[PDB]
RNA sequence: UGCGAAAGCAGUUGAAGACAAGUGGCUUGUCGUUCGUUAAUGGCCU
C-alpha cells in the first residue's frame, strides 16, 4: 500500500481513458474555468527561469 | 580668496577651481582669470551625497 | 609545491583571513585535510602552522557545531604530537654527535 | 621534568545563532 | 567538599595564596574544571597566581601551572577585559619569566641526548 | 504572573517573487496625485495585491491564484470617465482581466495564438498587443466595454518568440525578441503598411551563448527606444532610420526591466545582477545633444529584480522594484542616488493565515491549499489538511471549543469537524451544499454553531440567513476603483458584529433584529476593527494610524483626548496595524500589533503633551506599551491570563557582487 | 622513525672512529643538514599544538559539559497519519 | 617613544579653541585648529 498509494490516486484522479480504437475525454467545469486563469506552461516557465539561472553567471 | 584648502587650473590655464571654508563646511569656487566670462560658487554640501554626511570622514 | 607556493603567495601577499573569511564545514575540509598531510613535511610546516592557527582563532565555534570537522582537528593533533616527537629527537641526536666533536 | 617546565612555560609564552521556539519574558 | 571549602575561602573576601593551596589540597582535573566553570568572577586570581609562576617558574608542582592552564583555557575571554592597568604589566612579567624556557629547550633537549648516549654505551660495554 | 512570550517561529508561510509592478495612473507631474492610483503587485504564486502608495503603502486588496497558476505580466487600463481594468498574463494562452470588485477573472480571452510571454497597453488604452511564444504579435481590441475583448489583427509573423513590448504611440510597436532582435511593426490601422514589421534591430551578441533581448521601453520626449538585453547592455535606438545611438554596457548579466520617468530624464534599469542603473539627460547640453550618460548605480536588493516601475506626480515620485526576494523597495525618481529608500517587508499581513484557540493551547495556519495544526504543551503538529481537491485557499476560522474548522475561498467553502484522538485528530467533512456553493471572504462564528458568511458578492448570511444591509453613495473614486464599497472586514462575538468597507464607512449590525443603525463617520480605509464589550464600544483604526472608539446601543472621550495625545512611536509609525484584540485578563485593555511591532494601549490613561503620497491630495473620495523586539512578525495573540504567542518567520542562490574583502 | 634508531647506534658504538677523524661536520655534513631543519622549527610547532589543544579540549570541555543531551534530543517525525486524513480527494475515496 | 640583539628593557594616552548632533546652558563626538609631551559594490590594459 505504500509502493501503489500514488498509483491508485492518480488511476482514480485521472481520465480519458481509452476503448479501443477510441478513446473517452471528460469534459471539465465551469466551475474551475471560471473561478482561475489556466495553470502555466511550465515548459515556458522553465525555460525562463532556467535562463536566469543558467550556470555562465555564476550564482551563489 | 581669502582662505584655500584646495586649487586647480584648466589645461588652458582659462580657468581655476579652488575651495573655501566659509561657513557650515568648506565650499567650491571656479572662476575665469583671463576674462570675468565666468565665476560661480557653492557650498560643497549640494555635490556631496546624502549617504556621506552618515559615514566616515573619508567619505 | 604549487599547494605551498600559493598559500605562501597568500600568506606574503594579501590575507589568509580574507582567504579563509566565507568559510563553514564543506568548505575548510580541503584545507585541514590537505594540512595532515602538509604538516609532516619541513617545508610545509611553518605555512601550516599559521593557516591552521588563523583557522581555529577564526572559526572557534564551527568547532562546536560541528563534529565532523573535531574529529580532523583531534586527527591533527596526533599528527603534530607525532612531529613534535621528531623534532624533538631530532634535537637529542643533534646535541648527541655535538657530544662528539 | 626540566623538559616538561620547559615544554609548558613555552606553551605559555606562545599562548600571551537562533532556535524555532524559545520562551521569554517581558514587562507588565 | 574540600573543593567547596576553597571555593567558599577563594570566593568570601580573603585567603587566596591559603585558597590555592587548599585548591591543590585535593586537587582533581575534573573539580579543577569545576571549580573554573562555577564562579562568575575572580578576584584576581590572575594577578596572584601572576606573581607565584613569576617567582617561581621552575617548580615541580603542576599544581598553579595546571590551573593557570585550565584558566587560560575556559575563561580568556574575559581574562582580557577584566582590568587592563595593572594586569597589562602582569602579563607582559609572566610572559618574559616564561620565555626563558623557550629559549633553553634545545640545551635540554641536547643534554638529554648527551645522557642517553652516555648511559647506552655504557650499558653496552658491561664487560661480558 | 509576568507575561509569558511563545515566539513561535513554527509557520514557514512564505511569499512568492514579485514578477509585475504596474501602477493605475500614469504620471502627469505638474497635476496633483488623483485619489484613484493603485498600484498592482503580481507575484509568482499568482496572486495580486493591490496597493495604494497614501500614507506608507497600505495594502487594500489581495487577488489570489491556485496550484500551478502564476503570473507574469500585467497592465492597467483606464479610459477616462469608466472604471479601472486589469488585465494579467499568466504562463498560459490566455489574456485574463479581473473585475475589481469580487477578485475573481471576469473573462479569460484565450488569445489565439501561442504562449503569451509579454502585454502592453496601447497609449490611449483602446488596444493590447499580447506578444506569444510562436513569434506572434496579437492585436485585442479592448474599447468594448469592460469585459468585452475582441480579435482585432495578427500582426507580421516571425520566428522566434516576443518576449517584450512597447508602444510608440496608438501608431507602432516595438517588440524585443529571444533571438537577439528588436523588431518594429506598424499597428497603424488604415495604412497601406499595417501589421507589417518595418524594421529590424539586432543587438550585439554575447560570444559564447544565445541573446536575448528582455526589456524594451519607448521614450517619447526623445525619438528613441531603449532596450535592455541578457548580456547586461543597455542600447539607444533612434525610432525613425531605427538604428543606434549610443550602448552601454551596464550590467553584469541580464537586464530584466527598465522604465522611464515622465519628461525622460532618466532611465532606471535592474536585472539579475541585483543593481539599478540610472542613466540621465538632464543637463540643457544633455537634452540638445540627445546625450544619456551612465550617471548612477545603487545596490539594494538582495538577490534580483524582475519588476520595476515609476510614478511621478505633484506629491509623489517614487520607483518602485521587486524582484525574486519577495520585498519591495521603493526609492525616488528625481532623487534616486542622492536621496533614501524604504525595503518594505516581505508581508504584511493584512490577510491573516494564522489564528490559534486558546482550549486545548492550538494554533491552526494555512498557506496555499493546506492548513496545519499544531498544539502548545514544546509543541506538536496535532493534524493537517493537504486538501487537493481544492486549488486556492482564502480565509479560515475554528469554533470556539476546537470542535469545528470551516475554511473558505472565493469559489466555495467546506467544513470540518474535529475530534482529538491523543496524539492525532480525526477530522471528517460534514456537507452542507449550501456551504459547498457560496462565495465567502470572512467567517467569523456568532456560536458554537452559528457563523456568519460575508460573500464575495455583498451578501452576509448567518447560518447553522439574512442582514438587511444599506446602500452607499456611488461617488466618482468608487466608480473609478470598483472595490472601495465592499466589506472588508467583519467582527463578532455574542450576537453583535460589524462590518467595514473602505470608503470610511464602518456599520454595526445586531444579529437579532438584522438593522445596520450605521456609524460611518470616516475619512480613509479602515485598517483594523475590534469591539470591545467593555464600554460597549469598536475599535477602528485607519490607514493614517489614529485609533477610533465609538460606541454601541459618537466617538467617547478617550478617543478624543488619545487621538491627539497618542504616542510618538503611532506618530512615526511605518507599518500599518493589522491586528487587534482585548487582553484575556482584563476586558478593558487592548493589544494590538502590526507586521513589525507589538503594542498595547491602556483604556484609561492619557499621556501629557509638551516617500510617500504626500500632497494635498484627498483620500479615497474624489500603562502604554510598545515593542519591536519581534520585527519580523506574522501574527501575534493569547491564550491564558498569562502568556503570549507571536508567531513570526525565518528563513536561495544570488548573483554574487562581493563585499570587499578586508 | 624506524631510521635514526640506526643512526643513534652508529655513533654510540663508533664513538671513536668518528670523533678521531679531523672533520666531523664535513664528513657528515647531510647528517647536521637534516636534523638542523628537522628541529629548527620545533618552536613553532610548540606553538601550534598548544594553541590548537587549547581549542581542542575547549570544545571538548564545553561539549562534555552536555555529552548526554544530544543521545536522545533528535525527537523529529515525519507526513504522519494527518497525511491520510489530510488527503481530501482520498477522504472521498477511502 | 627611547635604549637595544633578531629577545627584551623603561615611558605613556594632556590642555586650549572652534564646529556638529542630541536634549543660552548641559552631554557626546569631530577638527585640511593651536600649545605641550622623548611619544560610497569600490581592485591592475591590449
Amino acid at each position: 500500500i505504500k509502493t501503489k498509494k500514488r498509483k491508485t490516486l492518480k488511476n482514480l484522479r485521472k481520465d480519458s481513458v481509452k476503448r479501443g480504437k477510441f478513446r473517452v475525454q471528460l469534459l471539465s467545469t465551469t466551475q474551475d474555468s471560471k473561478t482561475l486563469p489556466p495553470k502555466k506552461e511550465s515548459s515556458i516557465i522553465r525555460s525562463k527561469d532556467r535562463w536566469l539561472n543558467r550556470k555562465a553567471l555564476n550564482k551563489g | 580668496w581669502h582662505n584655500v584648502i584646495l586649487s586647480n587650473i584648466s589645461s588652458n590655464g582659462k580657468l581655476l577651481a579652488h575651495m573655501c571654508k566659509d561657513v557650515e563646511h568648506k565650499s567650491i569656487s571656479v572662476v575665469s582669470l583671463f576674462d570675468d566670462s565666468v565665476n560661480l560658487s557653492f557650498p560643497l554640501g549640494s555635490i556631496l551625497s546624502s549617504q556621506t554626511q552618515s559615514l566616515s570622514y573619508n567619505t | 609545491e604549487l599547494t605551498l607556493t600559493v598559500l605562501q603567495e597568500l600568506r606574503k601577499r594579501g590575507k589568509v583571513r580574507v582567504a579563509l573569511y566565507g568559510r563553514d564545514e564543506s568548505t575548510l575540509e580541503p584545507l585541514l585535510n590537505w594540512c595532515l598531510k602538509g604538516i609532516e613535511d619541513v617545508r610545509s610546516a611553518s605555512i601550516v602552522a599559521d593557516w591552521v592557527a588563523v583557522v581555529l582563532e577564526l572559526y572557534g565555534n564551527t568547532l562546536e557545531s560541528s563534529p565532523v570537522l573535531q574529529e580532523l582537528m583531534i586527527d591533527l593533533k596526533t599528527k603534530v604530537r607525532h612531529e613534535i616527537h621528531k623534532s624533538k629527537e631530532a634535537q637529542r641526536i643533534e646535541g648527541m654527535l655535538q657530544l662528539l666533536t | 621534568k626540566q623538559v616538561e617546565i620547559a615544554e609548558r612555560n613555552t606553551e605559555l609564552w606562545n599562548l600571551i545563532a537562533l532556535p524555532t521556539y524559545t520562551m521569554e519574558y517581558l514587562d507588565i | 567538599n574540600i573543593l567547596s571549602s576553597h571555593l567558599e575561602a577563594n570566593s568570601t573576601e580573603i585567603l587566596d595564596d591559603l585558597m590555592s593551596g587548599s585548591w591543590t589540597e585535593p586537587e582533581i582535573k575534573k573539580f579543577i574544571l569545576t571549580k573554573i566553570n562555577t564562579v562568575d568572577h575572580l578576584s584576581k586570581i590572575f594577578l596572584t597566581i601572576s606573581k607565584s609562576i613569576t617567582q617561581n617558574p621552575w617548580n615541580e608542582e603542576n599544581l598553579l601551572p595546571l590551573w593557570l592552564k585550565w584558566l587560560l583555557t575556559l575563561k580568556s575571554g574575559e581574562l582580557n577585559s577584566i582590568k587592563d592597568k595593572h594586569t597589562k604589566k602582569n602579563c607582559k612579567h609572566l610572559k618574559s619569566a616564561l620565555r626563558s624556557s623557550e629559549e633553553i629547550l634545545p640545551v635540554l633537549l641536547g643534554i638529554q641526548g648527551r645522557l642517553e648516549m652516555l648511559r647506552r654505551q655504557a650499558k653496552l660495554r658491561e664487560d661480558l | 504572573e509576568r507575561m509569558i512570550v511563545h515566539r513561535c517561529r513554527f509557520v514557514d508561510f512564505t511569499p512568492a517573487t514579485i514578477t509585475s509592478l504596474a501602477f493605475s495612473h500614469k504620471s502627469n507631474i505638474n497635476k496633483l496625485t488623483p485619489s484613484d492610483l493603485r498600484l498592482a503587485i503580481g507575484r509568482s504564486n499568482g496572486n495580486i495585491e493591490i496597493w495604494n502608495p497614501r500614507n506608507n503603502w497600505f495594502q487594500e486588496m489581495v487577488i489570489e491564484g491556485g496550484k500551478d497558476r502564476s503570473i507574469e505580466g500585467l497592465c492597467w487600463s483606464n479610459v477616462n470617465g469608466e472604471s479601472l481594468r486589469l488585465f494579467s498574463i499568466g504562463g498560459s494562452t490566455v489574456v485574463t482581466e479581473w473585475d475589481l470588485a469580487t477578485g475573481l477573472p471576469l473573462r479569460n480571452y484565450d488569445c489565439n495564438s501561442g504562449v503569451i510571454w509579454s502585454i502592453s497597453i496601447n497609449d490611449s488604452q483602446d488596444k493590447l498587443s499580447v506578444g506569444c511564444d510562436n513569434g506572434t504579435v496579437v492585436l485585442i481590441d479592448i474599447s468594448g466595454g469592460p469585459g468585452v475583448l475582441e480579435h482585432d489583427t495578427i500582426l507580421m509573423r516571425q520566428e522566434a518568440r516576443v518576449l517584450t513590448l512597447a508602444w510608440k504611440k496608438d501608431d507602432f510597436v516595438i517588440g524585443g525578441c529571444s533571438d537577439g532582435r528588436i523588431r518594429i511593426w506598424s499597428a497603424q490601422k488604415n495604412d497601406e503598411n499595417m501589421g507589417r514589421l518595418l524594421h529590424t534591430m539586432k543587438v550585439d551578441k554575447a560570444k559564447k551563448e544565445s541573446t536575448l533581448v528582455w526589456s524594451v521601453i519607448y521614450l517619447p520626449r526623445t525619438d528613441q527606444i531603449a532596450s535592455g538585453d541578457s548580456t547586461g547592455s543597455i542600447k539607444f535606438w533612434d525610432f525613425q532610420f531605427a538604428t543606434l545611438n549610443q550602448s552601454f554596457k551596464a550590467h553584469d548579466a541580464d537586464v530584466l526591466c527598465l522604465t522611464t520617468d515622465t519628461d525622460n530624464n532618466y532611465v532606471f534599469s535592474a536585472g539579475v545582477d541585483r543593481k539599478i542603473f540610472q542613466f540621465s539627460q538632464n543637463t540643457n547640453k544633455s537634452q540638445k545633444n540627445n546625450r544619456w550618460v551612465n550617471s548612477s548605480n545603487r545596490l539594494l536588493h538582495g538577490n534580483d529584480i524582475r519588476a520595476i516601475c515609476a510614478y511621478q506626480s505633484k506629491g509623489a515620485d517614487f520607483l518602485v522594484s521587486g524582484g525574486v526576494e519577495k520585498t519591495l523597495v521603493i526609492n525616488s525618481l528625481t532623487s534616486f542616488s542622492n536621496g533614501n529608500y524604504r525595503k518594505m517587508p516581505t508581508v504584511e499581513p493584512y490577510s491573516k493565515n494564522v489564528l490559534v484557540n486558546k482550549e486545548q493551547r492550538l494554533v491552526v495556519s494555512w498557506s496555499e491549499s493546506t492548513v496545519k495544526i499544531w498544539t502548545m504543551g514544546n509543541y506538536k503538529l496535532v493534524c493537517k489538511l493537504t486538501l487537493k481537491d481544492d486549488q486556492n485557499i482564502s480565509t479560515c476560522s475554528l469554533s470556539p471549543d476546537g470542535q469545528v474548522l470551516v475554511v473558505g475561498r472565493p469559489s466555495t467553502t467546506k467544513v470540518f469537524h474535529l475530534q482529538p484522538v491523543g496524539n492525532k485528530l480525526k477530522v471528517t467533512k460534514l456537507d452542507n451544499d449550501l456551504l459547498l456553493r457560496t462565495s465567502t471572504k470572512l467567517v467569523k462564528f456568532i456560536d458554537n454553531s452559528k457563523i456568519v458568511i460575508c460573500s464575495c458578492e455583498d451578501d452576509v448570511f448567518i447560518v447553522d440567513q439574512e442582514v438587511e444591509l444599506l446602500e452607499v453613495t456611488s461617488t466618482k473614486s468608487s466608480i473609478k476603483v470598483p472595490y472601495i464599497n465592499r466589506i472588508n472586514h467583519l467582527e463578532v462575538d455574542q450576537n453583535i458584529a460589524v462590518i467595514s468597507r473602505g470608503c470610511g464607512v464602518v456599520d454595526i449590525l445586531d444579529l437579532k433584529a438584522r438593522i445596520s443603525k450605521p456609524l460611518a463617520r470616516l475619512n480613509n480605509f479602515i485598517t483594523a476593527v475590534h469591539i470591545n464589550t467593555s464600554r460597549k464600544s469598536v475599535v477602528v483604526i485607519t490607514a493614517d494610524n489614529k485609533i477610533y472608539e465609538f460606541n454601541m446601543n459618537v466617538l467617547t472621550q478617550w478617543s478624543k483626548n488619545n487621538t491627539d495625545n497618542l504616542p510618538k512611536e503611532w506618530k512615526t509609525l511605518k507599518e500599518n496595524c493589522v491586528g487587534i484584540f482585548s487582553d484575556i485578563e482584563n476586558s478593558s485593555r487592548l493589544w494590538f500589533w502590526g507586521a513589525t511591532w507589538i503594542s498595547r494601549i491602556d483604556f484609561d490613561v492619557d499621556f501629557p503633551i509638551n516617500l510617500t503620497i504626500t500632497d494635498e491630495s484627498n483620500f479615497m473620495n474624489d500603562h502604554f506599551f510598545f515593542t519591536d523586539k519581534y520585527k519580523p512578525l506574522l501574527f501575534v495573540d493569547l491564550i491564558s491570563s498569562n502568556e503570549l504567542a507571536i508567531i513570526e518567520r525565518n528563513p536561495q542562490k544570488a548573483f554574487i557582487q562581493p563585499k570587499l574583502v578586508f | 622513525g624506524p631510521l635514526n634508531v640506526w643512526v643513534k647506534w652508529c655513533l654510540i658504538i663508533h664513538g671513536g672512529y668518528l670523533v678521531s677523524i679531523p672533520n666531523l661536520m664535513s664528513t657528515l655534513s647531510s647528517l647536521h643538514s637534516t636534523l638542523k631543519r628537522r628541529s629548527d622549527l620545533l618552536p613553532r610547532l610548540l606553538a601550534l599544538d598548544a594553541r590548537l589543544d587549547c581549542t581542542i579540549n575547549k570544545f571538548k570541555t564545553l561539549n562534555y559539559e552536555a555529552g548526554d543531551i544530544h543521545s536522545s534530543e533528535p525527537v523529529v517525525e515525519e507526513d504522519e497519519d494527518d497525511v491520510e486524513y489530510n488527503e481530501e480527494l482520498d477522504d472521498a475515496g477511502l
